[PDB]
C-alpha cells in the first residue's frame, strides 16, 4: 500500500520559514523521483518542485525557486520542503508527489483532478 | 466530518492489515521450499505472425487454441490461424489506436477498443463472409484498455476513466458498473467459472469484483506503481499481477494477500503482460524490454526467457490447451512458442 | 485428403488477398504523417486544428484532422474526451511523426505546466525517438501583455531579469524589443529543456503562431520534412 | 460535500472488504502447489515435447 | 619488338603488398558486415538491401585476391590453369563492378530520401530494392561474361603461365572494343549517377542546412569524401586500364617503349588504388555510420 503522510503546515506570518515534511511507505523511495505539490484555494493543482532520486537535479518553479528548497532523506525515507521566505500567495494545499514509475526521467502527475500517488497535503496560511 | 472519515478510513485499513497478518502465518516460498525446481524451461519460436503495419498492443487467443486475434494501432484486427500461420480475418478499424482485442469463447465475435472509448464488437461469422461491425458499444469516458468476453451477449470492459463495465451486447447499454479503483483500469482477467473477474489500475491496486452483483468484493495493494497486466490463476483462486516496478506479484483471493512476489535485481523496466500455464507452475510475463521471462510461479525462480522481439513486448497469452505462448510486441511481429 | 487440400487451398488464397491488402494500406500508412497535437486544452489546440480544417473532427473520442501539403498527407490528432492522466494513453503515440506542442506563450501563469509537459514528453521512454514541433501560440497576446506591462514574467521566471536576447534572434517589422526578448526567452526555456536531453535522436522546432497565422501548415510540413531527412541520414548511416 | 461523499464511500467499501472470510496463507499456498501437482503432466510448456505429438511442428 | 617492361616491380612487389593489406583489411570488414547485416540487422528496408549486396560483392572480391597475390608474387607465373585463371578474373570483375553499381544504387537511394524525404516515403519499397539488386547482379553478370572467354592463361617469352585480366594479344583488340563498352555502360555512366546524385545531395544538405535539425558536420563530409573516394579510386583505375590496353595494341616499339614501360606502372598503381574501394567501402558505409555502430552493440 502506497501511502505519503504530509507533516507541518498551519498558520505562519508572511516572512517566516516552515519546512513541510513528506513520510513515504509502501516503495522504496530511493528510486522515485519526488516532488511538491500545490493547489491554491480555487486555483488547481501546481507543481511546486521535484527532486531526483539520487538527490541531485533539484528544480523549483519560477515563483519560489529563490526559497522552498526540496530535500531528500532515502535513508529515513522522507521528502522536505524548506520555505524560507513566506508570502500570503503561498497560502495552499501543498502535496507529496511520486512520480509514477521508478528509474523514469519523466514526470507525468496528473497534478489536477485525482493522482494516485499523492499524499493527503497539509495546509500552508500565510 | 472529512477528518473523521479518513481516520475511520485509516482504521479500517489497519485492521485489515492486522487481519491478513494473522492470517498469514507461512509463506509461499517457504512451504515450496521442498518442491524440485521447474529446470530451464527454453521454449523454441515456432511461428513469427507477421503482417501488422505499426505496433501491436493486444492479443487474444481462440477457445480452439488455433485462431488468434491481433490489435495493431496501424488500425488493424488480424484473426491468424497460427497452425499454419495464415492471415483469416483482417477487420480495419476506424479508429486506430485499438488498446485492446479480445476473442468470444465462441469464435463467432471480435471485440477491440482504445483512444475512441468505444469498444467494437465485429461478427466473424455473418452471413454474407465479411466482418461486420456488429455493435459499438459506448458509455466509457475514457480510453478501452480491456474487454473480455463474458459470452456472446455480454462482455468487460475495463476503461481509463478509472471504471469497468459489464455489457449486454445486444441492447448495447452498460448493464453494471465497477467502480472504485482511482487509476486507470488497464487490466481485466475473467474468473474460469466467470462469477468473478479481478482488474488491476494504475493506483498500484486490484480489485475483485463480482459480475452478477457490481460490487468490489476485495481489493489487493501489494505494488507500488501502475498495474498494466494481470491474469487469472488457473485454479481461480489466486492471480498474477504485472506493474511499473518491475515486479509481478501472485494474490490468493482466499488468503487475501499476497503470495509470492516474482522480480530480479537486474530488471528494472514495467511488465506489459503476464500469463499462466495450463497448471499454473509457470507464469509467462512480458517486460519494457524486448523479453518475456517465465517465472515458477511456486518457487518465484525465472525459469526461462523468451527472446526475439526487436521491441518492448506488449501482449502474452498462453493458449487454452497450454501448447503454445503467443507474444505480441511493438516491432509489429507475433511469435508463437513451444 | 482431398476436401483438406481444398481448405487449405482456399485459407491460402484468403491469406493471399488479405496480403495484397495489407500491402495496399502499408502503402498508404507510410505515405502519411501522424501528427500528436499536445498542450493545454485551454489555449491553441483547437483553433489550430479548424485551422487545419478550413486549409475532420469529430467530439466522439480523439479530434482527427486530415490536411495536404502540397502532396503529402498529414492526420493531426488532438486527444479529447481523455481523462487528465496522460501517462498511459499517451504510449500509443511512440511511433507517429512529431507532437505538435501548442503552448499559450501569454499565459505566464501556465508557462511552467507547458514546460513540465514539455519535459515529461522530450523524456519520456517512448517519445525518446519523436521530435516536437512547439507552436508558441497567442503571440498577439504575448505582445499586448508585454506592450502594457501588467504581469511582468520575472514574477512567474526570475531568470528572465537576466536574459538577453539571442543575437541570432528574427524580430518581425514593427515589433519592440520588449516583446522579441519575451518571445525569445519563453522559446529558449522549452529550447533548454530539449537540449537538455536526447542524444540527437529527436529535434525541438519552434515556432512563434498567432489565431491569424496561416502558415502553421507550411511550418509543420517543413518540420516534418527536417524529421523525416534525419531519420532517412540515420538509417543511411549519414547521421 | 463531493470529499465527504466519496470517504463515506471509501469506508462503506473498507467496512465491506474488512469482514470477509480469510483463510490462512499456509491453506492457500497448500492450495495452489496441489493444483499446479496435480495438473503438471496436463501442461505442455513443461517439456519439450517433439513435433510428432504437439502443433506448431 | 615487345618492351623489356623495366618497372615490372609494381606488378612483382606493390601489387602483392596492396592486395594483401587490402585482404587483411577488407575480410574483416565485410564479414562483420555481413555478419552485422544478417543475424543482428532488423526485418531491412531499401537501403540495407542494397548496403548487404555492396558488402557480399566486396567480401567476394576480397575472397578473390589471394589467388591473385600468389600469382603476383610469383612474376605474374599462374598454376591453377586456364579453367582457374578464367573463373578467378571473372569473379574479381564481377565483384568489382557490382560493388559499383551497388554504390550507385546506395547513392540513388539516397537522393531520394535525402533531396524528397516525404515524397519517397510511399516509394521506399523493401521489394523493389530487391528488385532492382536482382538485376544489378543480373546485368553485371552477363556484361562480364565474356571475361570468362578473354581471360585465357597463356605462356610468354620467359616461360611463365600469365594468367591474362585482359586476354591475350590475338584477341586484343576486339576486347579494347569490349572493356571500352564495359568502362562507359558499367563505371562511366554510374560515375556521372553517383556524382550527381552526391553533389544534389550536398547542395540540398548545405542550402537546407538540414534546417535547424541535428546537422552534424559530420554528414556533410560523408557526402562530400563519398564521391571523392569514388573517383579517386575507380577513375585512374579504369583511365589506365584503358591506356594500357591501347599502349598493349599500339606502341610495342623502340620509338615509344619509355611510353609503354611509364602507363604499364601507372596502370598497376590504378589497380591497387581500384582494390582499396573494397577496403574503404565497409568502413565509410558501416563503421563510419552512428546507427551502424549503435546495432554494434
Ligand atoms: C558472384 C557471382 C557468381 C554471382 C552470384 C550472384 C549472387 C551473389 C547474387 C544473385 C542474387 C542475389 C540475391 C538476391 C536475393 C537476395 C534476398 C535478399 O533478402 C538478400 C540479398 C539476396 C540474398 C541477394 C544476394 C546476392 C545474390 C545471391
Ligand atoms: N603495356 C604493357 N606492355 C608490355 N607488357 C605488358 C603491358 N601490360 C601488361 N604486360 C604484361 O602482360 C601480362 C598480362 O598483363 P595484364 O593482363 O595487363 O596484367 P595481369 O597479368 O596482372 O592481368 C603481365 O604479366 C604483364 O607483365
Amino acid at each position: 500500500q502506497v501511502q505519503l503522510q504530509e507533516s507541518g503546515g498551519g498558520l505562519v506570518q508572511p516572512g517566516g520559514s516552515l519546512r513541510l515534511s513528506c513520510a513515504a511507505s509502501g516503495f522504496t523511495f530511493s528510486n522515485y523521483k519526488m516532488n511538491w505539490v500545490r493547489q491554491a484555494p480555487g486555483k488547481g493543482l501546481e507543481w511546486v518542485s521535484d527532486i531526483s532520486q539520487s538527490g541531485a537535479s533539484i528544480s523549483y518553479t519560477g515563483s519560489v525557486k529563490g526559497r522552498f528548497t526540496i530535500s531528500r532523506d532515502n535513508a529515513k525515507n522522507t521528502l522536505y520542503l524548506q520555505m524560507n521566505s513566506l508570502k500570503p500567495e503561498d497560502t495552499a494545499v501543498y502535496y507529496c508527489a511520486r512520480c509514477p514509475a521508478p528509474f523514469t526521467r519523466d514526470c507525468f502527475d496528473v497534478t489536477s483532478t485525482t493522482y494516485a500517488y499523492r499524499g493527503q497535503g497539509t495546509q500552508v496560511t500565510v | 466530518e472529512l477528518d473523521q472519515l479518513r481516520q475511520e478510513a485509516e482504521q479500517l485499513k489497519n485492521q485489515i492489515r492486522d487481519a491478513r497478518k494473522a492470517c498469514a502465518d507461512a509463506t509461499l516460498s517457504q512451504i515450496t521450499n521442498n518442491i524440485d525446481p521447474v529446470g530451464r524451461i527454453q521454449m523454441r519460436t515456432r511461428r513469427t505472425l507477421r503482417g501488422h503495419l505499426a505496433k501491436i498492443y493486444a492479443m487474444h487467443w481462440g477457445t480452439d487454441s488455433r485462431l488468434l486475434v491481433s490489435a495493431s494501432q496501424d488500425g488493424k484486427l488480424i484473426i491468424w490461424d497460427s497452425y499454419t500461420t495464415n492471415k483469416v480475418h483482417a477487420i480495419p478499424l476506424r479508429s486506430s489506436w485499438v488498446m485492446t482485442c479480445a476473442y468470444a469463447p465462441s469464435g463467432n465475435y471480435v471485440a477491440c477498443g482504445g483512444l475512441d472509448n468505444i469498444c467494437s464488437i465485429y461478427n466473424l461469422k455473418t452471413r454474407e463472409g465479411n466482418v461486420r461491425v456488429s455493435r459499438e458499444l459506448a458509455g466509457h469516458t475514457g480510453y478501452l484498455s480491456c474487454c473480455r468476453f463474458l459470452d456472446d451477449n455480454q462482455i468487460v470492459t475495463s476503461s481509463g476513466d478509472t471504471t469497468c463495465a459489464l455489457w449486454d451486447i445486444e441492447t448495447g447499454q452498460q448493464t453494471t458498473t465497477f467502480t472504485g479503483h482511482t487509476g486507470d483500469v488497464m487490466s481485466l482477467s475473467l474468473a474460469p467459472d466467470t462469477r468473478l473477474f479481478v482488474s488491476g489500475a494504475c493506483d498500484a491496486s486490484a480489485k475483485l469484483w463480482d459480475v452478477r452483483e457490481g460490487m468490489c468484493r476485495q481489493t489487493f495493494t501489494g505494488h507500488e506503481s501502475d498495474i498494466n497486466a494481470i491474469c487469472f490463476f488457473p485454479n481461480g483462486n489466486a492471480f498474477a499481477t504485472g506493474s511499473d516496478d518491475a515486479t509481478c506479484r501472485l494474490f490468493d483471493l482466499r488468503a487475501d494477500q499476497e503470495l509470492m512476489t516474482y522480480s530480479h535485481d537486474n530488471i528494472i523496466c514495467g511488465i506489459t503482460s503476464v500469463s499462466f500455464s495450463k497448471s499454473g507452475r509457470l507464469l509467462l510475463a512480458g517486460y519494457d524490454d524486448f523479453n518475456c521471462n517465465v517465472w515458477d510461479a511456486l518457487k518465484a525462480d525465472r525459469a526461462g526467457v523468451l527472446a526475439g522481439h526487436d521491441n518492448r513486448v506488449s501482449c502474452l497469452g498462453v493458449t487454452d490447451d497450454g501448447m503454445a505462448v503467443a507474444t505480441g510486441s511493438w516491432d509489429s511481429f507475433l511469435k508463437i512458442w513451444n | 485428403t482431398e476436401d483438406q487440400r481444398n481448405e487449405e487451398k482456399a485459407q491460402r488464397e484468403a491469406n493471399k488477398k488479405i496480403e495484397k491488402q495489407l500491402q495496399k494500406d502499408k502503402q498508404v500508412y507510410r505515405a502519411t504523417h501522424r501528427l500528436l497535437l499536445l498542450g493545454a486544452d485551454n489555449s491553441g489546440k483547437s483553433t489550430i486544428v479548424k485551422q487545419m480544417r478550413i486549409l475532420s473532427g469529430g467530439t466522439s473520442g480523439i479530434f482527427e484532422t486530415k490536411f495536404q501539403v502540397d502532396k503529402v498527407n498529414f492526420h493531426m490528432f488532438d486527444v479529447g474526451g481523455q481523462r487528465d492522466e496522460r501517462r498511459k494513453w499517451i504510449q500509443c503515440f511512440n511511433d507517429v511523426t512529431a507532437i505538435i506542442f501548442v503552448v499559450d506563450s501569454s499565459d505566464y501563469n501556465r508557462l511552467q505546466e507547458a514546460l513540465n509537459l514539455f519535459k515529461s514528453i522530450w523524456n519520456n521512454r517512448w517519445l525518446r525517438t519523436i521530435s516536437v514541433i512547439l507552436f508558441l501560440n497567442k503571440q498577439d497576446l504575448l505582445a499586448e501583455k508585454v506592450l502594457a506591462g501588467k504581469s511582468k514574467i520575472e514574477d512567474y521566471f526570475p531568470e528572465f531579469a537576466r536574459y538577453t536576447t539571442p543575437e541570432d534572434a528574427t524580430p518581425e517589422p514593427g515589433e519592440d524589443p520588449r516583446v522579441t526578448r519575451a518571445k525569445y526567452f519563453i522559446r529558449d526555456e522549452f529550447l533548454r529543456i530539449s537540449t537538455a536531453s536526447g542524444d540527437g535522436r529527436h529535434y525541438c522546432y519552434p515556432h512563434f503562431t498567432c489565431a491569424v497565422d496561416t502558415e502553421n501548415a507550411r511550418r509543420i510540413f517543413n518540420d516534418c520534412k527536417d524529421i523525416i531527412l534525419q531519420m532517412n541520414l540515420r538509417e543511411y548511416n549519414l547521421v | 460535500t463531493a470529499s465527504i461523499a466519496q470517504a463515506r464511500k471509501l469506508v462503506e467499501q473498507l467496512k465491506m472488504e474488512a469482514n470477509i472470510d480469510r483463510i490462512k496463507v499456509s491453506k492457500a499456498a497448500a492450495d495452489l502447489m496441489a493444483y499446479c501437482e496435480a495438473h503438471a503432466k496436463e501442461d505442455p510448456l513443461l517439456t519439450p515435447v517433439p513435433a510428432s505429438e504437439n502443433p506448431f511442428r | 619488338f615487345k618492351c623489356a617492361l623495366t618497372k615490372t616491380g609494381f606488378q612483382f612487389y606493390y601489387l602483392p603488398a596492396v592486395y594483401i593489406l587490402v585482404f587483411i583489411i577488407g575480410f574483416l570488414g565485410n564479414s562483420v558486415a555481413i555478419w552485422m547485416f544478417v543475424f543482428h540487422m532488423k526485418p531491412w528496408s531499401g537501403i540495407s538491401v542494397y548496403m548487404f549486396n555492396l558488402a557480399l560483392a566486396d567480401f567476394l572480391y576480397v575472397l578473390t585476391l589471394p589467388a591473385l597475390i600468389f600469382y603476383y608474387f610469383n612474376k605474374t607465373d599462374w598454376i591453377f590453369g586456364d579453367a582457374m585463371c578464367k573463373l578467378q578474373r571473372f569473379i574479381f570483375h564481377v565483384n568489382l563492378y557490382g560493388s559499383i553499381l551497388f554504390l550507385t544504387c546506395i547513392s540513388a537511394h539516397r537522393y531520394s530520401g535525402v533531396v524528397y524525404p516525404l515524397k519517397s516515403l510511399g516509394r521506399l519499397k523493401k521489394k523493389n530494392a530487391i528488385c532492382i539488386s536482382v538485376l544489378v547482379w543480373l546485368i553485371v553478370v552477363v556484361a562480364i561474361s565474356p571475361i570468362l572467354f578473354y581471360s585465357g592463361t597463356g605462356v610468354r617469352k620467359n616461360k611463365t603461365i600469365t594468367c591474362y585480366d585482359t586476354t591475350s594479344d590475338e584477341y586484343l583488340r576486339s576486347y579494347f572494343i569490349y572493356s571500352m563498352c564495359t568502362t562507359v555502360a558499367m563505371f562511366c555512366v554510374p560515375l556521372v549517377l553517383i556524382l550527381g546524385c552526391y553533389g544534389l545531395i550536398v547542395r540540398a544538405l548545405i542550402y537546407k542546412d538540414l534546417d535547424n535539425s541535428p546537422l552534424r558536420r559530420k554528414s556533410i563530409y560523408l557526402v562530400i569524401i563519398v564521391p571523392t573516394v569514388f573517383a579517386v579510386s575507380y577513375i585512374p583505375f579504369h583511365v589506365m586500364k584503358t591506356m594500357n590496353l591501347r599502349a598493349r595494341l599500339d606502341f610495342q616499339t623502340p620509338a615509344m617503349c619509355a611510353f609503354n614501360d611509364r602507363v604499364y606502372a601507372t596502370y598497376q598503381v590504378t589497380r591497387g588504388l581500384a582494390s582499396l574501394n573494397s577496403c574503404v567501402d565497409p568502413i565509410l558505409y558501416f563503421l563510419a555510420g552512428d546507427t551502424f555502430r549503435r546495432r554494434l552493440s
